[PDB]
């Protein structure tokens, strides 16, 4: 679930397993070692949603629906300003590509058994 | 110091908004297409894209120039 997603995103942030942005996500997808991608819904996407569907609909690529763009930017560590309490301003992202290297967590197995269902 | 000669300025780079959707083109069916050509170099591999100029074809970091 979502706490499993934020825990595996934090583990990738610590062990350098993140590919943020959209063109870096496309390069990691065409390099054919991408495993999981996340697409944010309720966004300004007249063409982008079926564009990323065309990229992610080939084989072995799953999908995770997250509503708010600002909330998902916390888990990826896109910005961290004035960490004493709430952030001052964190800009939101669109897509994230993980590189699971520290592959020992119950969050990973619960998100994978969500994936294979 | 202001002199009699006019002052030169650096490149104020033109800003492009969402150019990645001009790399691929999507149809109404279920297929993915490549609008431009992919560089066949080894380290300059399958991630980067390559230009479409009026007379020549040039990549980004590996610098392989092709023309007709």
């Amino acid at each position: 679930v979502n706490t499993a997603l934020q825990e595996v995103l934090k583990t990738a942030l610590i062990h350098d397993g993140l590919a943020r942005g959209i063109r870096e996500a496309a390069k990691a997808l065409d390099k054919r070692q991408a495993h999981l991608c996340v697409l944010a819904s309720n966004c300004d996407e007249p063409m982008y949603v079926k564009l990323v569907e065309a990229l992610c609909a080939e084989h072995q690529i799953n999908l995770i629906k997250v509503d708010d763009n600002k909330k998902l930017g916390e888990w990826v560590g896109l910005c961290k300003i004035d960490r004493e309490g709430k952030p001052r301003k964190v800009v939101g992202c669109s897509c994230v590509v993980v590189k699971d290297y520290g592959k020992e967590s119950q969050a990973k197995d619960v998100i994978e058994e969500y994936f294979k269902c | 110091k202001s002199y009699t000669t006019p002052k030169k300025n650096k490149h104020k780079r033109k800003k492009v908004k969402l150019a990645v959707l001009k790399y691929y083109k999507v149809d109404e069916n279920g297929k993915i297409s490549r609008l431009r050509r992919e560089c066949p170099s080894d380290e300059c591999g399958a991630g980067v894209f390559m230009a479409s100029h009026f007379d020549r074809h040039y990549c980004g970091k590996c610098c392989l120039t092709y023309c007709f």
